[PDB]
RNA sequence: GAGUGGUGGCCACUAUUAUUGGGCCUAAAGCGGCCGUAGCCGGGCCCGUAAGUCCCUGGCGAAAUCCCACGGCUCAACCGUGGG
RNA sequence: GGUGGGGUAACGGCCCACCAAGCCGAAGAUCGGUACGGGCCGUGAGAGCGGGAGCCCGGAGAUGGACACUGAGACACGGGUCC
């Protein structure tokens, strides 16, 4: 036989010129500031394989079935895409913008640490920004429900200093 | 006597040391029924079983048939169409690795 | 004609059988199990290969086009057979010389043979001595040994 | 082994048993012939080195061992490559400390903590019985040890009966029937590490082996293989069972 | 359809569904057997006995009674026959083939040409091959039993 | 020559159900046929139905109210285990819960329903919906 | 040499191709023909495992065993018949199964003296 | 997008190999016609058996590879503990 | 295939002497082509179709063809003999 390959956690479109998807996806990459499609696509597959697991457990029955569907809901609250009230059938409404909206780039934009998406992606790749007490390079990180309120500057940043000229700046807003 | 298959033994006595009733042979193993078709040789039986094989790709059933020579001991004597019970051993010659024990059903 | 046979439960060695015997009339089938592609290839089943250039000729486009395309001969080192190699590229033949040695790959018509309106020649040029020719002829480079 | 017997053994071809990270490194230790079996113990080293966290490499860890402070059965064991199974006893005696090998729910080797005073009782089950020249009968227990009984007492001990010796004087001071009502303990299969009391024994013809059916605490029933069931008692444990 | 012309016919009896003899029927058990007897012994085959005791004797057919040996089944003439011991060696229908056969290859010696009557013959023949497999399947004939025409 | 009574009776059923009738006669009757008309009664694709001896093999009469989309046999009887019902039923049938499959079981001739509530498997022999 | 690994053709006639070499553990030896002389004659073979085999070459004296379970040491005149092979009892070969003559009578050798190295025989009456 | 093009191969496209699921009046395709051996498919009821078939339960089908949750490298790829 | 032996660590037409005519085959023998087998890998909604170098388990080989010594284990890749 052949020993393991390691594979892409993404998938490309079928057709790679079609107008409609083009639009949607040019207004998705314009307004989260995101660098390339790929990095778009792989969101998507994410959001793709929770719905092929809600699927798959809809019309299946037996004793692992339902530890997996408890597994399937617990991890999906846990992550802050549900309320702590939802069912199974809840899964099949989740959208793309909700995936996005859970990216560490994101989340420092709205908590109010930068004025623009672009400037907070710069503060997170020069580091920062501190979550729980951790200093996290990577803006596509997404940011679990527990954790998201212990996210500020770095105790050693320039930044964590309120008379910091571009920090009064970003205060402004 | 008794040797382990719980059946009643043959009628009449032999002489031959092959004989797991009467000589020194072991039984061990596996165990058969079957029909026999050829009895040519001396103290040599062919045996057939039958049975259905599944083709998972068509979803259906074929017949195959599996053919094995026994050896034949005087005090059973086996003759061509009747239902064997047949039980497996050391090797005796090149392709003898089993011994007719019990006669189920004269033809 | 009747209901499609047989459809029987125990029927399984024939359905095979059957599907087995009508798969030879498939031609992709047929070719790739008996190899026959292998046995004709003057490629030996490489995508490329390197050869020696003998002339340069023009062949004469199909109708009802019209115009000469720019060929060479070429002998190739790993078994000594003669192709045919088209050279794309404007003015490209220029940079050919005799007794030249030439990489040639497929010229990528359909089904893995000739395309557009100069059938009978399944190859093209892609470097001389050693150097790229879509380069040569844009520029950017020159032919090595004059 | 083309040529002759194999002396190596790779991380991923060892025995599923053990408790061994299989991708940290390329060779494991291919464990001396001993006691039990493959599939029922382990090196000494590991219980060394891993189990217990005494050594950091295996360079420090023999120097323990050459020392003599680790007792396998109350005798002092200096080969790092000496199995150790099921039903030993591995005692510490510089620490004061004892442990029973077992296997665990899901079939793997874990050391269950027990008592001094236990420490020097050892169960054996009878795997076989034979005669032997002087017109005298020996018995051969489950860990291939051997021991010698007058003809007289031919009749106190049959196969899968367990007998508890002291150790390391291999003394018998007590014989368990194997029997309806009595007490039992699986070390293999499906069952593994279940515990009850016997309640039907069935038999097959043509050397197929023999099955057990047992009741556990709850009152539910399972079967298994006979030579899977240890006895452990009359109607309660004599040892200490996790 | 038929066996070998393809056609569609449909004649036949059509009989009604009933269980008990009629009321106006007055013959017993025992005088259809004697009239059984008596009619085998002037010569005539199985299907025409009951002919004569339907159109003559006002009998629909025997299968009415219960047989008084074997209260399991039915009357039937071939069983009556074969209680006395009149009953025919080789079957009937058998027996009719075979016998047409015979006649009809005598007239084929005087006319070798005649090629349409030939495949007739080459049918009944096949007939003939089908019912004494049946027959020896069922064990109304002896194994070695074998239809030759030569004989 | 005649192979199969049972899918006769349905074929004739679908048959006659597409140009408006009210009531079929089933020719060769069988045991069979009658298990599969009580199962279909209960669900109430047909009416009432009543078994008429002639000297053969007897006839049933059956009333139709105009209630079936569709009903055939199923040939080779397949059989199917308690935890597979759903691929035939994707196999044969419209939506999640659109009509029956007929099954015969060591338990006598229910539908796929009963039987998956018993935990049972089977032969499959007919489906209706 | 004597090689006793397989046979090279199939039950229905077939030809194969052998796949490897010769393993040195198929190997045979040489049959020892013990012969009938006025002294005897043994060597010793070294066999697999390390073990050793004692083979008898020529034999003079035989062991003759009685119904009463006694025996005597006795020498062996000649050799009356052989059902081995035609041809045995004219060159004096000694095998199981052999009529041997002695000076007490027939006797019917039981063992096999190329694998134990001794001669035992029952008597005939 | 640190990648992006060319040539050859396999799968999909393809219900152009069709068990699920294709065709044969006029488009490729019903032997010129018939008889029949093996094979495959075979009418209704009653009794028995339990080979096929269904359910329950013992012993097996190494590890690695695949899916899920939790845990360790900043998260991940990767690795460990459990359930499949 | 049978009877009687030899040889082997061991059962066996494995090899001999003697007696018979068996054994396989259109459900594909024999012969020819191609290829180390598997866990697995690629693709597809699935049913399927294609591959099986790299890691693990099993097999075989040491320029081609034959043959031996020592040894628990070899007819031995960094041991021996012939062509
Ligand atoms: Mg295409
Ligand atoms: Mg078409
Ligand atoms: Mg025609
Ligand atoms: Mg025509
Ligand atoms: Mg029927
Ligand atoms: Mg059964
Ligand atoms: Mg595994
Ligand atoms: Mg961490
Ligand atoms: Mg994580
Ligand atoms: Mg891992
Ligand atoms: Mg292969
Ligand atoms: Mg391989
Ligand atoms: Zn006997």
């Amino acid at each position: 036989g052949d020993p393991k390959r390691q594979r892409k956690k993404y998938e490309t479109p079928p057709h790679p010129w079609i107008k409609e998807r083009l639009d949607r996806e040019r207004v998705l990459m314009d307004k989260y500031e995101l660098k390339n499609k790929k990095e778009l696509w792989k969101h998507e597959t994410q959001l793709k394989n929770f719905r092929r697991r809600a699927r798959r457990l809809l019309a299946a029955r037996g004793k692992q079935a339902e530890i997996e569907r408890e597994q399937l809901l617990a991890r999906l609250k846990r992550l802050g895409l549900l309320p702590e009230d939802a069912v199974l059938d809840d899964v099949l409404s989740l959208t793309i913008e909700d995936i996005l909206e859970r990216r560490l780039q994101t989340i420092v934009y709205k908590k109010g640490l930068a004025r623009t998406m672009r400037q907070a992606r710069q503060l997170i790749v020069h580091g920062h920004i501190e979550v729980n007490g951790q200093i996290i390079r990577s803006p596509s990180y997404l940011v679990l429900k527990e954790e998201e309120d212990t996210i500020t500057y770095a105790r050693t940043s320039p930044f964590a200093n309120p008379q910091h000229p571009e920090r009064m700046m970003i205060e402004k807003a | 006597r008794d040797i382990g298959l719980r059946i009643q033994p043959p009628a009449e006595k032999c002489d031959d040391p092959k004989c797991p009733w009467h000589g020194h042979l072991k039984i061990h193993g596996r165990v058969f029924e079957g029909i026999v078709v050829s009895d040519k040789p001396r103290k040599t039986v062919t045996v057939e079983r039958q049975y259905y094989h599944y083709l998972k790709k068509y979803e259906r059933y074929e017949l195959r048939r599996s053919r094995i020579h026994a050896h034949n001991p005087p005090c059973i004597n086996a003759k061509v169409g009747d239902r064997v019970l047949i039980a497996e051993t050391r090797p005796l010659s090149k392709t003898k690795h089993f011994v007719v024990v019990a006669v189920l059903e004269r033809a | 004609p009747g209901k499609k046979a047989p459809n029987g439960e125990f029927a399984g060695r024939k359905l095979k059988l059957k599907r087995k015997k009508f798969r030879w009339s498939d031609i992709r089938y047929k070719r790739r199990v008996l190899r026959l592609k292998e046995k004709s290839d003057p490629l030996e089943g490489a995508p490329q290969a390197r050869g020696i250039v003998l002339e340069k000729i023009a062949v004469e486009a199909k109708q009802p086009n019209s115009g000469m395309r720019k060929a060479v001969r070429v002998q190739l080192i790993k078994n000594g057979k003669v192709v045919t190699a088209f050279c794309p590229g404007d003015g490209a033949i220029k940079f050919i010389d005799e007794h030249d040695e030439v990489i040639i790959e497929g010229i990528g018509g359909p089904k893995g043979g000739s395309m557009g309106d100069i059938p009978g020649i399944r190859y093209k040029v892609v470097k001389v001595n050693r150097v790229s020719l879509k380069e040569l002829v844009k520029g950017r480079k020159e032919k090595p040994r004059r | 082994a083309r040529k002759g017997p194999k002396r190596h053994l790779k991380r991923l071809a060892a025995p599923t048993s053990w408790y061994i990270e299989r991708k940290a490194y390329k060779w494991a230790v291919r464990p001396r012939p001993g006691p039990h079996n493959m599939r029922t113990s382990i090196p000494l080293l590991y219980i060394v080195r891993d189990y217990l966290g005494y050594a950091k490499t295996a360079r420090e860890a023999r120097k323990i061992l050459n020392e003599g402070k680790f007792l396998v059965d109350g005798r002092v064991r200096k080969d790092y490559k000496f199995p150790v199974g099921i039903m030993d006893v591995v005692s510490i005696p510089e620490t004061g400390e004892h442990y029973r090998v077992l296997p665990n729910r899901i079939g793997k080797l874990i050391l269950h903590p027990i008592s001094e005073e236990e420490a020097n009782i050892k169960p054996l089950r009878i795997r076989n019985k034979r005669m032997v020249k002087g017109a005298k009968i020996q018995l051969n227990f489950h860990d291939g040890t051997n021991h010698l009984i007058p003809l007289s007492e031919k009749d106190n001990y049959f196969t899968s009966y367990t007998v508890l010796m002291k150790v390391p004087e291999r003394e018998i001071l007590e014989v368990l029937p194997f029997e309806k009502g009595a007490y039992v303990f699986v070390t293999q299969g499906k069952n593994v590490a279940r515990k009850g009391r016997i309640v039907e024994i069935k038999k097959f013809p043509m050397g197929w082996p023999d099955v057990v059916t047992i009741e556990d605490e709850e009152g539910e029933l399972f079967d298994t293989l006979k030579e899977y069931a240890f006895v452990v008692g009359r109607d309660k444990p004599r040892i200490s069972l996790p | 359809a038929r066996m070998h012309a393809r056609k569609r016919g449909k004649s036949g009896s059509k009989r009604p569904p009933r269980t008990a003899p009629p009321i106006w029927l007055e013959y017993t058990v025992e005088d259809i057997e004697n009239l059984v007897v008596k009619l085998r012994k002037e010569g005539y085959s199985t299907a025409m006995i009951g002919t004569i005791l339907r159109d003559q004797y006002g009998i629909p057919t025997v299968k009415l009674f219960r047989d008084p040996d074997n209260p399991n089944r039915k009357l039937t003439i071939t069983r009556i026959l074969e209680k006395h011991g009149l009953a025919p060696e080789i079957p009937e229908d058998l027996m009719f083939l075979i016998k047409r056969a015979v006649n009809l290859r005598k007239h084929l010696e005087q006319h070798p040409k005649d090629l349409h009557s030939m495949r007739g013959l080459q049918l009944i023949e096949s007939k003939i091959r089908r019912l004494v497999k049946y027959y020896k399947r069922k064990g109304k004939l002896p194994k070695d039993w074998r239809y030759d025409p030569e004989q | 020559t005649l192979l199969d009574p049972l899918a006769n009776a349905l074929s004739h059923i679908t048959n006659s159900e597409r140009v408006g009738k009210r009531e079929v006669y089933i020719k060769p009757a069988s045991k069979l046929i009658g298990e599969v008309l009580r199962v279909m009664q209960k669900y109430g694709y047909i009416g009432e139905f009543e078994f008429i001896d002639d000297g053969r093999a007897g006839v049933y009469r059956v009333q139709l109210l105009g209630k079936i989309n569709k009903a055939g046999a199923i040939k080779p009887r397949f059989p199917v285990k308690a935890r597979d019902y759903e691929r035939w039923e994707k196999r044969f049938l419209p939506a999640f819960e659109f009509g029956i499959l007929i099954v015969s079981t060591s338990q006598g001739v229910m539908s796929h329903k009963e039987a998956r509530e018993k935990g049972i498997g089977g032969r499959l022999i007919a489906y209706v919906y | 040499a004597i090689w006793q690994g397989r046979s090279l053709r199939k039950p229905s006639g077939g030809r194969i191709v052998l796949a490897r070499k010769k393993r040195k553990r198929e190997l045979g030896r040489e049959p020892s023909n013990t012969r009938v002389a006025e002294q005897d004659k043994r060597k010793i073979i070294r066999t697999y495992g390390g073990n050793k085999k004692v083979r008898l070459t020529a034999a003079a004296y035989a062991n003759v065993f009685d119904k009463s379970g006694k025996g005597r040491k006795v020498r062996i005149i000649r050799v009356i018949e052989n059902p081995a092979n035609r041809q045995f009892a004219r060159r004096n070969i000694i095998t199981k199964g052999a009529i041997i003559e002695t000076e007490i009578g027939k006797a019917k050798v039981t063992s096999r003296p190329g694998q134990d190295g001794v001669v035992n025989a029952i008597l005939l009456e």
